[PDB]
């Protein structure tokens, strides 16, 4: 006996406990009045007229269960249905000096975004009438590492100020991305304990003057918002998180992340921390292969994308055969079957590390490596579509992400890699020139072998199912017109196009001729 | 790092905090209560003679044989969880005086000072209660 919380410990220096009155509990209330167990009123010893008490809030703890009020933290499972709800956050803090000492404050709140903000420290502090949030005393932790947290110790910034500047950088980050929040961070405690100044809790809500679920909440005037119409908000309504070192990794953060990520280095600033933490929990998800399981909601303008996808993989590819008449094709990466273009006299042979049960024996397993497989693929062209691979073979035919180029669909990645999402989101290698060095880029054109049948629009690059004329032919002029404006929408989109070196438009003519 | 003084205990850590991060730490206790969870305890009790007013609010102890009788600033949710009080501006009824209450109802005697509210009438419960109506 007996057994204490970490939680609202007093870290005043005062030496005398609380008159029963006016002191939080009977932890609380000093020895002079307590017997038997009891606490007892002593008219005689006088209860503080004036005293300030520093409360700790640190091992916050909270797991509760009430029907009406949601989980705010989150299964494995339920942060992979929502990322890019994903957030790292990790705060750097200060202790407090002088007034009283025991417990710790928020400094610098990192984030995965390379957003940084400070704060002055700040904390809760009892008085004889209430508790009152105001400004403290604080130093620097002790380490030589922390010798660079001292000057932000001065910098800013009002906690009233910044709850809001969270808000609105969470709010625009978010906004079309996701409906809520879920922060994804290393050590649980610290950061709930920063949670306490921006957050608020409650069960779940809509929107107010907008349709869906609430992210925010404005203590100006009670309301609730969204990510989306919100602003002069200063509050976080339901945020979720959850501990990736939860999962059971044996090392320190820094060590994890290293060995997958080369491209995040070290600076002890706070995001850089958060950052690590979203690098490294993507990657122990997501580097996990395309699970064909889960299901995004999709926002938007991506379906569109997703059928220019085919339309220009089928075009292509039946020109390529035309144009250079490769005896055989090798389909790399493609779980199953599926001809591109189903009717070619072309032997077509499949390739993918993993192939779908059915459509077995169709496929040949293999990973594709640069390094084993130059020299066995010599014979025909190779194709891989949205296949990422290390350098390519001379001889291809391939599209392949561009993770430098920016949508709402993709979300950064280990290391340099991004991780697209339509559905069945599939992380990615990063765009290296190094790999298409034997390729060379793909101009746009247009081929169909057909009869022909509002102002015209004539297009040099295209082979026109008839050039005698002009000529725009109106199925064509159409069909040109419609192909380029699903083109120009798949290459938005940061795909790239890629073949061999030796392809040309002009030996497509020669088909033509007859 | 303690090297501090210990407030709490383990048995109170969830409700507190739950009830501090909500925007409603009424409803927020009230509902906790449904869910089968563990009123407040370890609020502050007294020795007491058990004899004095029956009043709610006193300035020194007084109990009645039925009530017993309560710190009371641990009594009061707002300053156990250190959060802001209902009064706009900005102070606490509960701190610097004494609260009692029934014994039957003293198991969380935290709602019972937010459930009810004193009439200006004889200064006493309102139901627990009044000479009044
Ligand atoms: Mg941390
Ligand atoms: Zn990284
Ligand atoms: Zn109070
Ligand atoms: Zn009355």
């Amino acid at each position: 006996a007996e057994n204490v919380t970490g939680l609202f410990k007093d870290c005043s220096k005062i030496i005398t406990g609380l008159h029963p009155t006016q002191a939080p509990t009977h932890l609380s209330v000093d020895i002079k009045f307590k017997t038997e167990g009891l606490c007892v009123d002593i008219p005689g010893i006088p209860k503080d007229m004036t005293y300030r008490r520093l409360i700790s809030m640190m091992g916050f703890k909270m797991n509760y269960q009430v029907n009406g009020y949601p989980n705010m933290f989150i299964t494995r499972e339920e942060a992979i249905r929502h990322v890019r709800a994903w957030i790292g956050f990790d705060v750097e803090g200060c202790h407090a000096t002088r007034d009283a000492v025991g417990t710790n404050l928020p400094l610098q709140l990192g984030f995965s975004t390379g957003v940084n903000l400070v704060a002055v420290p700040t904390g809760y502090v009892d008085t004889e009438n209430n508790t009152e949030f105001t400004r403290v005393n604080a130093k620097p932790p002790p380490g030589d590492q922390f010798k660079h947290l001292i000057p932000l110790m001065y910098k800013g910034l009002p906690w009233n100020v910044v709850r809001i500047k969270i808000v609105q950088m969470l709010s625009d980050t978010l906004k079309g991305l996701s409906d809520r929040v879920v922060f994804v961070l290393w050590a649980h405690g610290f950061e709930l304990t920063s949670m306490k100044y921006f957050v608020k809790i409650g069960p779940e809500r809509t929107c107010c003057l907008c349709d869906k679920r609430a992210t925010c909440f404005s203590t100006s005037s009670d309301t609730y918002a969204c990510w989306n119409h919100s602003v002069g908000f200063d509050y976080v309504y339901n945020p979720f998180m959850i501990d990736v070192q939860q999962w059971g990794f044996t090392g320190n953060l820094q060590s994890n992340h290293d060995q997958h990520c080369q491209v995040h280095g070290n600076a002890h600033v706070a995001s850089c921390d958060a950052i690590m933490t979203r690098c490294l929990a993507v990657h122990e998800c997501f580097v996990k292969r395309v699970d064909w399981s889960v299901e995004y909601p999709i926002i938007g303008d991506e379906l569109r994308v997703n059928s220019a996808c085919r339309k220009v993989q089928h075009m292509v590819v039946k020109s390529a055969l035309l144009a250079d008449k490769f005896p055989v094709l090798h389909d790399i990466g493609n779980p199953k079957a599926i001809k591109c273009v189903p009717q070619a006299e072309v032997e077509w042979k499949f390739y993918d590390a993993q192939p779908c049960s059915d459509k077995a024996y169709k496929i040949e397993e293999l990973f594709y490596s640069y390094a084993t497989h130059h020299d066995k693929f010599t014979d025909g062209v190779c194709l891989f579509w949205n296949c990422n691979v290390d350098r390519y073979p001379a001889n291809a035919i391939v599209c392949r992400f561009d993770t430098r180029v920016l949508s709402n669909l993709n979300l950064p990645g280990c290391d340099g890699g991004s991780l697209y999402v339509n559905k069945h989101a599939f992380h990615t290698p990063a765009f290296d020139k190094s790999a298409f060095t034997n390729l060379k880029q793909l101009p746009f054109f247009y081929y169909s072998d057909s009869p022909c049948e509002y102002v015209p629009l004539k297009s040099a690059t295209c082979i026109t199912r008839c050039n005698l004329g002009g000529a725009v032919c109106r199925h064509h002029a159409n069909e040109y017109r419609q192909y380029l404006d699903a083109y120009n929408m798949m290459i938005s989109a940061g795909f790239s196009l890629w073949i061999y070196k030796q392809f040309d438009t002009y030996n497509l003519w020669n088909t033509f001729t007859r | 790092g303690s090297a501090g003084n210990a407030t709490e205990v383990p048995a109170n850590s969830t409700v507190l905090s739950f009830c501090a991060f909500a925007v409603d730490p009424a409803k927020a206790y009230k509902d906790y209560l449904a869910s089968g969870g563990q009123p407040i305890t370890n609020c502050v009790k007294m020795l007491c003679t058990h004899t004095g007013t029956g009043q709610a609010i006193t300035v020194t102890p007084e109990a009645n044989m039925d009530q017993e009788s309560f710190g009371g600033a641990s009594c009061c949710l707002y300053c156990r969880c250190h959060i802001d009080h209902p009064n706009p501006k900005g102070f606490c009824d509960l701190k610097g005086k004494y609260v009692q209450i029934p014994t039957t109802c003293a198991n969380d005697p935290v709602g019972f000072t937010l459930r009810n509210t004193v009439c200006t009438v004889c200064g006493m419960w309102k139901g627990y209660g009044c000479s009044c109506d």
